[PDB]
């Protein structure tokens, strides 16, 4: 009776990812674009620092 | 032609030369993890590399007396200094090189009693005892290297024996064995001994990687004897040849620095023998470029 | 635990010859670097010398280098201080004192008891000597150098230690700011440039003793005049 | 351009005999 | 241009070299070795000769130190942690002779010697192995014999007209997995018939671990 | 009857579940970043080579100061480098030469690591004696250890070839939560930044989001058409990026509950080993195996930059807190850092 058991366990579990709230895609893609737009500035690698500031002359 | 074919040949020599030594020394450096561990072909094949491109770098010291006007413009002091520098470099070069043989044949005949005494502290150790050896057997050179007033206003830089007419055979008979014909014998010796035992008794020799493996050692082998005798033969028959020789003509005098230039062309063919005969060095290096 | 007794000291007539050993127990021996600190009598301490791990780096001070010879016996887990012909400037209390070095590593984070002899170059400057005090009061105490203590690298090499009376030196601040494990958090450093302040905050019973303030930016290592707190 | 008959020991001249 | 905590700090690093260097050379003169084989194929009797997740065995033969390695207790894809070996010395693959006329316990309808032929090409033609040699072995090479006289070998390979003599059976089964090498190039395959009571297998793994030290002391060295 | 029942009520669910991220894929990830300015060639310089290494080096892990970093390597030690001086700060001898992954404290004061032991040994930093010590074996794990990070000086999660996830007191030396639900080998996990959640991409080409606390598997991710071998979370928690076998990474929103985008190229057909965000999350920083790590916009899935300085597969790749600076290991035995320059 392993694979009855199984069964129950895997339709339970998708019962449970299927009541989440999912928002629209363009609603999480542009809060990823933002908040790169924030951070951006603050990113080394994404824009080099002076050489004086940078601690791997 | 005389005048331009001589410094061609010479130049190209030195600066194919250096190229090959220069790519050789920056390979095995930026390979490195931890230096003195397990590395013990590295430290020859960059002790040897170092030395071949001194023997380059002080070839146009040497050879400016031969093409210009055959007058020495660096002086007595410089004339024993230099002379003793590229003897040395010759010497150690060729040294270095019977000692790779060496390693090479202890690294295959003796693959597991080896590994107690082929330590990177005892390569270290051995190549720096070469250069002591070396720093001996140049003696007599810098012993006698002066300057030679030739006819005309001209000097040059050369040996001056005390008794030439009977030291002139010593000299010539201690290099011939020590820089070119011991070294030969030793190196054609340890690698006929690698291909007699480089496979073990239980690997099946009808398969194909077996056979490969001793089709591309056997071919390295060769290259690497076959080079030295090329390279040194010509500048060691004539050195022989010139004791019976009293008055040189034109012809033994071009054979004699056409000689001259293929013992440079030595360290020329050394680094990239190794460039090309290794896979493992050869495929590295394309990566890179 | 971590313990270093030190001893070979005693009575000796000038210009003889004294051995110092310091066995150390319940840590790396091997792998910390060893200094010897004198101490001569209603005086302030004084670095004499210094082994690095391994043995590679050996430092001496002026006033007894060329007389001193300190080694170890890392398999023994043993430090020792040879010192010959003596003078009457020798009479002190030579410390026994351990400091490893890595990046964010406590220096003279442990001293030993230390063991008596008696015998028959960046200025740290404590001007205060004495500071009258209460318990549960904030006590600030000063320390001056000669140089700038603050390397290129953004450290401010200066130490802080508070000798209780009776007891041997005990690391409070390393490096001018961070405080030492097992030390209370009421004690803070702060400091700039020469110029630096020890603050105690809340002071109690405890903290009384004298204060010295110690540079590692070069060697000789050089300690302050000390300030004593006193109720 | 110079008189190329001179004796060699190595690579360096000799003094003929 | 460092300050007297820097220099002490560059000192103690240059002394974890100076064990690295220690540790790093005394590893490179030791063996380690791969140790494969389905169940009950007489790996486990290997170690019984040659004496967690990962089980290590250590041996000493002829001032020769081999680290052999049994992963049999990884029931995890083999193909995710196969290249963490990429480097062994060799790879001894044990391969059962009178499993041929069997069948796999579990499956029921595919034969056992089928299984390892798929194992081992598997792993022979592993691009981490490339140049990886495979000592190969063949127990129970004795209850072989008594079953190619019951059983014959054409159960488990239809192909093959031979005698039903071991001298000649076995010899065709000893060459079906040598065929399986997709790179009879990079590497080499060392095949052996071991037993029960056999004395010379540790001596067959030394030769072809010695095959394998010269070959690559001949790439160090640049012949190769 | 009852079972065939079952099973076909599974597939109503999937069904449900692909038709509710079918109706909220109003737009794409690439359309909605088609306006904004690409951030042109990323050159990034070999500063720093951390030579020492004698064997392939596995996982390497930044500290929380940017500064120092351990790394693992199948040599038998695990090394912590001071990036700024390349110093090994410590050395520590691994009982198992085999491991597959190491963490670092966010204090600081421990180091983890595991590989085919199937155990998470927890290591002392900052002892009395002076030396590194084992302070915990953590057991439990039916196969190899592939990846671990710490929350705290106390707990840690770590993934194994068992299909499972499990959450570790390392005080009491027990698992007190166990996360299963995967098919095949958990390959990585990455946790939130505020570490109440955690992802994980496994072998059956799935990636799922655990709650911390609860024990649960909240939602699962799919589209890799093979195993994943790479994850890590995005600077703000609420998306993650995988990297897989068929040579493609992928990005997936938790709050979408779908992948928005997807970085591959024609001429890329080697796994990947090893993903990682900047400081922004602009760049997305992926190792692959032949033997260059590629910089890929992670807005507009385009290949930035390439790191193109090992002999060999890049098997891991870190990104400083700070963004400073991104380690890269190899199975060369080279670490390097790389940062660019004004």
């Amino acid at each position: 009776t392993a694979s009855i058991a199984q069964a129950r366990k895997l339709v339970e579990q998708l019962k449970m990812e299927a009541n989440i709230d999912r928002i629209k895609v363009s609603k999480a893609a542009a809060d990823l674009m933002a908040y790169c737009e924030a951070h951006a500035k603050e990113d080394p690698l994404l824009t080099p620092v002076p050489a004086s500031e940078n601690p791997f002359r | 032609y005389i005048n331009i074919i001589m410094p061609s040949v010479f130049g190209t020599i030195c600066l194919l030369g250096i190229i090959g030594n220069s790519t050789v020394i920056f390979a095995v450096v930026k390979k490195s993890k931890l230096h003195w561990c397990n590395n013990v072909p590295d430290i020859f094949i960059i002790n040897l590399s170092v030395v071949d491109l001194l023997f380059l770098l002080g070839m146009p010291f040497m050879i400016h007396q031969l093409m210009g006007n055959g007058v020495w413009h660096f002086g007595e002091t410089m004339c024993t200094l230099i002379t003793a520098m590229d003897a040395n470099s010759q010497f150690t070069s060729t040294y270095i090189l019977t000692a790779m043989a060496i390693d090479r044949y202890l690294a295959t005949v003796h693959p597991i009693s080896s590994t107690k005494f082929r330590k990177p502290s005892v390569a270290t150790l051995v190549i720096c005892l070469l250069w002591a050896l070396s720093f001996i057997s140049i003696t007599p050179v810098w012993l006698y290297a002066r300057l030679i007033p030739f006819p005309g206003g001209a000097v040059g830089c050369g040996i001056r024996l005390p008794n030439p007419d009977t030291d002139l055979y010593w000299f010539t008979l201690y290099q011939f064995f020590l820089a070119f014909a011991l070294p030969f014998v030793v190196i054609t010796a340890a690698y006929v001994r690698i291909l007699q035992r480089m496979t073990s008794s239980v690997a099946p020799a009808s398969q194909r990687s077996i056979r490969l493996r001793t089709k591309r050692v056997t071919r390295t082998a060769i290259a690497i004897c076959l080079v030295f005798f090329v390279c040194w033969a010509p500048y060691y028959v004539l050195q022989l040849t010139q004791l019976s020789i009293s008055r040189p003509t034109l012809t033994f005098v071009y054979l004699y620095n056409a000689a001259i230039s293929l013992g440079y062309a030595n360290s020329c063919l050394n680094p990239f023998v190794y460039i090309v005969l290794c896979e493992t060095f050869r495929k590295r290096l394309v990566l890179s470029v | 635990d971590v313990q270093l007794v030190e001893s070979g000291g005693g009575l000796v007539q000038p210009g003889g010859s004294r051995k110092l050993s310091c066995s150390a127990s319940g840590f790396a021996f091997s792998s910390f670097g060893m200094h010897w600190v004198r101490q001569a009598p209603e005086k302030g301490l004084e670095w004499v010398a210094y082994i690095s791990s391994g043995s590679g780096t050996i430092y001496y001070a002026d006033t007894v280098k060329g007389r001193f010879t300190i080694s170890r016996d890392d398999p023994k887990n043993t430090l020792f201080l040879q010192m010959t012909s003596l003078r009457s400037e020798d009479t002190a209390m030579y410390y026994c004192v351990r400091s490893i070095y890595y990046y964010g590593s406590s220096p003279f984070d442990f001293w030993g008891q230390g063991t008596t002899l008696t015998v028959s170059d960046i200025v740290m400057t404590q001007a205060t000597s004495s500071v009258p005090v209460t318990p549960g009061e904030s006590v600030s105490i000063s320390c001056r150098s000669s140089k700038s203590l603050l390397h290129s690298n953004g450290n401010t090499y200066l130490y802080w230690f508070l000798q209780r009376p009776g007891q041997s030196p005990q690391l409070l601040i390393y490096r001018m700011s961070n405080l030492a494990s097992g030390v209370p958090d009421r004690f803070s450093g702060s400091g700039s440039g020469t110029a630096f302040t020890l603050t105690i905050s809340r002071l109690e019973a405890e903290d009384v003793g004298v204060y010295y303030c110690m540079q590692h930016l070069e060697y000789p290592l050089t300690f302050g005049a000390g300030t004593k707190l006193e109720l | 351009d110079f008189d190329m008959l001179r004796c060699m020991l190595g690579r360096v001249y000799r003094p003929c005999w | 241009t460092l300050s007297a905590e820097d220099k002490a700090a560059v000192e103690r690093s240059k002394m974890i070299d100076r064990n690295l260097r220690e540790d790093g050379e005394k590893a490179a003169r030791e063996v380690k070795l791969l140790l494969l084989g389905a169940g009950e194929s007489g790996k486990n009797t290997i170690v019984k000769q040659m004496k967690t997740g990962i089980v290590e065995t250590h041996f000493t033969f002829k001032d020769l130190h081999f680290k052999m390695f049994d992963v049999g207790a990884q029931r995890s894809e083999r193909k995710k942690w196969i290249h963490c070996f990429e480097g062994v010395t060799a790879i001894i693959f044990c391969v059962a002779l009178s499993d041929y006329d069997l069948v796999l316990a579990e499956d029921e309808e595919m034969n056992r010697m089928h299984a390892s032929m798929k194992l081992f090409d598997s792993i022979c033609n592993n691009k981490w192995f490339t140049d990886t040699s495979i000592i190969l072995f063949l127990n129970k090479k004795d209850l072989f014999e008594e079953k190619i006289k019951k059983s014959p070998l054409t159960i488990c390979y239809p192909e093959y007209a031979g005698s039903n003599t071991y001298e000649e059976a076995a010899a065709y089964i000893q060459c079906q997995f040598e065929d399986l090498n997709k790179r009879k190039d990079t590497k080499e395959i060392y095949t052996h018939f071991t037993c029960s009571t056999d004395t010379k297998n540790v001596q067959f793994v030394f030769d072809a671990v010695t095959d394998v030290i010269i070959k690559n002391n001949l790439k160090d060295c640049g012949l190769f | 009857s009852e079972l065939d029942q079952l099973r076909q009520e599974a597939e109503q669910l999937k069904n449900q579940i692909r038709d509710a991220r079918k109706a909220c894929a109003d737009a794409t990830l690439s359309q909605i970043t088609n306006n904004i300015d690409p951030v042109g060639r990323i050159q990034m310089r070999t500063r720093r080579t951390l030579r020492g290494h004698l064997a392939k080096i596995y996982a390497m892990h930044w500290g929380t100061d940017s500064r120092l970093l351990v790394s693992a390597s199948q040599d038998g030690k695990l090394i912590i480098w001071d990036s700024y001086t390349t110093n090994k700060v410590h050395a520590i001898p691994l009982r198992s030469s085999w491991v597959m992954t190491c963490a670092y404290a966010p204090s600081g004061n421990y180091v983890a690591c595991g590989g085919l032991d199937n155990i998470c040994s927890i290591y002392n930093l900052k002892t009395r004696e002076g030396n590194v010590r084992v302070s915990r074996e953590l057991a439990g794990h039916t196969g190899y250890l592939s990846c671990c990070r710490f929350l705290d000086d106390n707990q840690i999660v770590t993934s194994s070839g068992d299909t499972t996830c499990a959450l570790w007191d390392i005080e009491t030396g027990q698992q007190t939560t166990t996360f299963t639900g995967h098919t095949g080998d958990v390959m990585s996990l990455s946790l939130a930044p505020d570490t109440r959640l955690f992802v994980s991409g496994a072998c059956d080409a799935s990636a799922k989001l655990w709650d911390v606390r609860e024990g649960m598997c909240r939602q699962t991710f799919t589209g890799h058409e093979s195993d994943i071998n790479a994850i890590c979370f995005f600077p703000n928690g609420n998306a993650f990026a995988t990297g897989s076998d068929d040579a493609t990474c992928r990005l997936f929103d938790l709050r979408a509950d779908q992948e928005l985008m997807t970085y591959s190229h024609d001429n890329i057909i080697c796994g990947i080993t090893s993903v990682s965000f900047s400081k922004s999350g602009r760049l997305l920083l992926a190792g692959y195996d032949d033997f260059n790590c590629n910089v890929w916009d992670a807005l507009k899935a385009d290949r930035a930059g390439v790191l193109a300085g090992h002999d060999n597969r890049v098997s891991c790749l870190g990104v400083t807190d700070d963004g400073m600076a991104v380690a890269t290991g190899s199975w060369d035995s080279f670490l390097k850092i790389w940062n660019g320059s004004s």
